[PDB]
């Protein structure tokens, strides 16, 4: 992938939902590596899901970094170098 | 100066005159030209060629 | 498993003896915490109390190499005690043959390649325990070298042993980060204990007793383990300061 | 002291991870107090955030006094910023109720004003003919009577007696100091005035199907140039639709060609063809019965 090719898929997905005006889009693709729409289009669905937790139908910054961390990486199994080979 | 943006402004300028002749041919119809002018905010000649024109 | 039964890399590029190996280490579930002042290097290792059949003053799960040298162990225990006679002979045979102290960077690397010649024989089983050897250095100073089931040995800041690690880690970077080194200051070796008890009770969030605990204390030219009662001296020192 | 945005702010960044959703009673009346200090300070996305989330969870758990009381002010407050007056006549229907039921008239008499002052600025919708006869009305009073003439002035108004009743009789027209915010009387004749003329334009269409453009600025309280703002203005945003002829003068309906003539608009005529036999049949059993009784 690129930073900026990624970015279409960010706007896109952005401009169906509500989200604060400090929500910092360049932080998403410098982050991400390697990762396709279905994992980004996960992010903003999470943080509607994390908006509805705490019953603020308007999604601020907050709402948009803690939806990052559970959905980054969704295998379970990962851990770091503790099972070689 | 930029050529490329220079074909884009005649868009941007059909753009923006289109968006104001729809507000005029919403009502109905049969008004002065010169009426037409004052809302648009241009010379009658530039208008009624503007306006034929589409 | 048709290609389980030996100890082999598997056709998945996998070896499932490392896999039961890792486990064995977690079977009796003790955590230990291993740090480095600037001069010196403080270990404490988990006691757990047995009942009344057992001398709680025996169990030891830290084991005296030589002088300034200590072996942590957490695993299988009928491995640590083989392990624990053979690391020693190769400590005695190194300072006859070239007549010199042998360091923990050399004696966590003898151990590594010894690990290998346990998995070369078939009918020999690999160390299923974790090796932490912790000295003080003429020339490099405190060093500790951690040597995995699989043979890998690597230097650490703050190691530790046990389910736990991820929550030490992180208690014990961010206390290193903030005052770039990796030794904690009061180059005292009686309050660098203090340290080593107050991280490892935060790092583990349950709070241990004398008899919960051991502690061992490496300095330059000289090694003992605090008893039971000099581990209660502690405690009332960290009041003290 | 005189702080508004520090007291705004620092109740804001502790209370919200204060609680922990375990005792609900001094929460939901702190929780409104943000929300006062949102408006004094002058941000209408704190408050409206505020007032989604305590709102739902207030009606679920059982019925209070003093906390359902504070809704039905904060409710109004918002008004300032949305400047909407269709939302806030919906939100006081219970206190219309509140008052009838569990109060008595004295606190009945001045909401009954004020949810029809807001009744008569909404723009459009329904809701205006189920709200004529409410249910507590038809009690026989001055100001039961002159507020319900407000709603049904939209049938008939001509605009001559219209500055003449805000003049007499202005419990919360020209002068409001309640439930109505604003640095002075102005926005009173403003938006009052703009409302009504909506209303206007409204009725006339289905009344006057050809109008001359001259006789037509003295029905609807307007100049020339006045007269085809108000027309545009109600086409654009989809209300109304009616025929304007510059040079000729006159204001025409309009009437839609879209009916396909004799297909259908003729066709209210089967009523004329059916009730022929309708009443031959009954007129000879009729005649029947009083010749052989």
């Amino acid at each position: 992938r690129d930073r900026r090719e990624r970015r279409l898929i960010f706007g896109t997905i952005a401009s169906k939902m509500s989200l604060a005006p400090e929500a910092d889009l360049d932080s998403l693709i410098i982050r991400n590596d390697s990762l396709s729409g279905a994992v980004i289009a996960a992010i903003m669905q999470e943080a509607g899901l994390r908006a509805v937790r705490k019953n603020r139908y308007v999604i601020l910054q907050s709402d948009l970094e803690e939806a990052y961390a559970t959905q980054v990486k969704t295998d379970n199994t990962v851990d770091k170098f503790d099972f070689y080979k | 100066g930029d050529e490329l943006t220079r074909s884009h402004f005649n868009a941007l300028y059909d753009t923006l005159l289109e968006s104001n002749l729809c507000k005029i041919i919403e009502p109905f119809e049969c008004v002065e030209i010169s009426h037409i002018s004052k809302i648009i905010g241009l010379d009658t000649q530039q208008v009624e060629g503007k306006l034929s024109q589409m | 498993g048709y290609d389980r039964h030996i100890t082999i890399f598997s056709p998945e590029g996998r070896l499932y003896q490392v896999e039961y190996a890792f486990k064995a280490t977690n079977q009796t579930n003790i955590n230990s915490l291993a740090v480095r002042g600037k001069d010196c290097t403080v270990v404490i290792s988990q006691k757990k109390v047995p009942d009344k059949l057992l001398d709680p003053t025996t169990v030891s799960y830290i084991f005296c190499i030589s002088r300034t040298i200590g072996m942590v162990v957490n695993g299988p225990i009928p491995d640590a005690r083989n392990a624990a006679l053979r690391a020693k002979a190769e400590a005695a045979e190194f300072r006859y043959k070239y007549g010199y102290d042998m360091p923990c960077d050399v004696l966590a690397k003898r151990m590594a390649n010894l690990s290998q010649i346990y998995t070369q024989r078939a009918y020999m089983r690999p160390l299923g325990v974790i090796l932490t050897f912790v000295s003080v250095d003429e020339e490099l100073g405190p060093s500790i070298y951690k040597t995995d089931p699989a043979g890998y040995y690597v230097g650490y800041k703050a190691t530790a042993t046990g389910p736990k690690q991820q929550e030490i880690t992180t208690n014990l970077e961010n206390h290193f980060k903030k005052s770039k080194i990796d030794h904690i200051n009061e180059e005292s070796w009686e309050k660098v204990v203090e340290f080593a008890i107050t991280h490892m009770i935060d790092a583990l969030g349950t709070e241990f007793s004398k008899n919960d605990l051991e502690v061992g204390v490496a300095t330059k030219d000289k090694f003992f383990t605090l008893s039971a009662e000099n581990i209660e001296e502690r405690l009332v020192a960290i009041a003290e300061q | 002291e005189g702080k508004i945005d520090e007291a705004a702010d620092i109740l804001c960044e502790l209370q919200v991870e204060t609680y922990g959703s375990m005792e609900m009673s001094e929460k939901i009346q702190f929780i409104l107090e943000q929300m006062e200090l949102s408006i004094l300070k002058g941000d209408y996305s704190q408050a409206t955030v505020l007032s989604r989330k305590i709102l739902k969870k207030t009606f679920k758990n059982p019925k209070y006094e003093s906390l359902k009381l504070e809704y039905y002010n904060l409710l109004v407050k918002i008004s300032l910023h949305k400047r909407e007056y269709l939302e806030v006549a919906q939100y006081l229907q219970e206190i219309y109720q509140t008052d009838a039921i569990k109060s008595d008239e004295a606190k009945w008499k001045p909401v009954l004003s004020h949810i029809v002052y807001f009744l008569v600025l909404s723009p459009y919708g329904n809701l205006q003919n189920d709200l004529i006869h409410k249910i507590q009305n038809d009690n026989n009073l001055k100001k039961l009577e002159s507020q319900e003439s407000l709603v049904k002035l939209f049938t008939t108004n001509e605009l001559m007696r219209w500055p003449i009743v805000q003049k007499t009789y202005e419990p919360v027209l020209n002068e409001d100091d309640l439930a109505f915010g604003g640095e002075a009387n102005k926005h009173h004749w403003e938006d009052l005035q703009k409302r009504v003329i909506e209303h206007n334009l409204r009725v006339i269409s289905e009344y006057y199907s050809r109008i001359t453009l001259l006789r037509l600025n003295e029905l609807l309280d307007l100049t020339e140039s006045q007269t085809e703002t108000y027309i545009s203005d109600l086409v654009n945003q989809g209300i109304i639709y009616a025929k304007v002829n510059r040079p000729a003068k006159i204001v025409n309906f309009e009437k839609p060609k879209n009916s396909s003539q004799l297909l259908n608009e003729w066709s209210h005529n089967v009523d004329e063809l059916l009730e022929h036999i309708e009443t031959i049949g009954h007129l000879i059993t009729k005649e029947e019965i009083m010749h052989g009784l």
